[PDB]
């Protein structure tokens, strides 16, 4: 699954015994109910610009 | 930078300038609060390894505006691969004395997961590319930090591309080009050690190190970037590690 569009993850893919896909997030960062999207749980979480995301 | 623009101030944060006895050395890119990854080739000729500096939220070198941060490089970690006065294996792991905090000027750039950058960001066509350095070849160096976006390329297709050019150094698979074949736009001496950061679904990755290259912004070459991804497993091994004594430390490698 995740050799496949990164298993549909925003983040890191994990490929599993049969059809089974865990998506994960870096450090400072949530996966949310939908198991794809990644939120800060962090000030500055990584690879994110503030002056940029404050805009 | 040749052929890029000014990075307007706090947009390339994890942007590291290291320096020597004060002076410009190399960049770095900050990867968390106490970690820099920069270029082997930049520690080469140092032997005042106490008086090597980082320097967090820098954008312009002429004035202080309070957004930058300095730090003592406690460590400098390169793998046992590194062959000084050579350009393969051209990766170094830095400890900060003492963390940086953390602004809006001050942020890491995520250093992936190994898979998910060799089968997704590998894939990615433009990186932003990041320094101080030369303007010009043979040229003087930036007062403001600069950046440009580059396309990676496949090494066959650098290789077949970047002309039949007599002692043309092998590009091995510790090593990626980028960029552009027609003279106009390159990074540079001094921008050596910074980073080659790509953007995948709304975050920043750390992709390369600016390395080398034949000349800067030379016909029918491109620069060559340090694969991070390579060494993925060899830095998060040394991030959880007890500091040793001695500023400079081989570590094997893989
Ligand atoms: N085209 C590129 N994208 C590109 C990027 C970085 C580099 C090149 C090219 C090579 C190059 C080759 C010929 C002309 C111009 C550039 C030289 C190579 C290097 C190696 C070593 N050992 C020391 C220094 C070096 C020496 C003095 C000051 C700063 C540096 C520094 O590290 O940047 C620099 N680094
Ligand atoms: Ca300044």
């Amino acid at each position: 699954i995740c050799v496949n569009e990164n298993g549909g993850c925003e983040q890191y893919c994990s490929d599993h015994t049969g059809t089974k896909r865990s998506c994960r997030c870096h450090e400072g960062y949530s996966l949310l109910a939908d198991g794809v999207s990644c939120t800060p749980t962090v000030e500055y979480p990584c690879g994110k610009i503030p002056i940029l995301e404050k805009r | 930078i040749v052929g890029g623009k000014v990075c307007p101030k706090g947009e390339c944060p994890w942007q590291v300038l290291l320096l020597v006895n004060g002076a410009q050395l190399c960049g770095g890119t900050l990867i968390n609060t106490i970690w820099v990854v920069s270029a082997a080739h930049c520690f080469d000729k140092i032997k005042n390894w106490r008086n090597l500096i980082a320097v967090l939220g820098e954008h312009d070198l002429s004035e202080h505006d309070g957004d930058e941060q300095s730090r003592r490089v406690a460590q400098v970690i390169i793998p046992s691969t590194y062959v000084p006065g050579t350009t393969n294996h051209d990766i170094a792991l830095l400890r900060l004395h003492q963390p940086v905090v953390l602004t809006d000027h001050v942020v890491p750039l995520c250093l992936p997961e190994r898979t998910f950058s060799e089968r997704t960001l590998a894939f990615v066509r433009f990186s932003l590319v990041s320094g101080w350095g030369q303007l010009l070849d043979r040229g003087a160096t930036a007062l403001e930090l600069m950046v440009l976006n580059v396309p990676r390329l496949m090494t066959q297709d650098c290789l077949q591309q970047s002309r039949k050019v007599g002692d043309s150094p092998n590009i091995t698979e510790y090593m990626f080009c980028a960029g552009y074949s027609d003279g106009s736009k390159d990074s540079c001496k001094g921008d050596s050690g910074g980073p080659h950061a790509t953007h995948y679904r709304g975050t920043w990755y750390l992709t390369g190190i600016v390395s080398w290259g034949q000349g800067c912004a030379t016909v029918g070459h491109f620069g060559v970037y340090t694969r991070v991804s390579q060494y993925i497993e060899w830095l998060q091994k040394l991030m959880r590690s007890e500091p040793r004594p001695g500023v400079l430390l081989r570590a094997p490698f893989p």
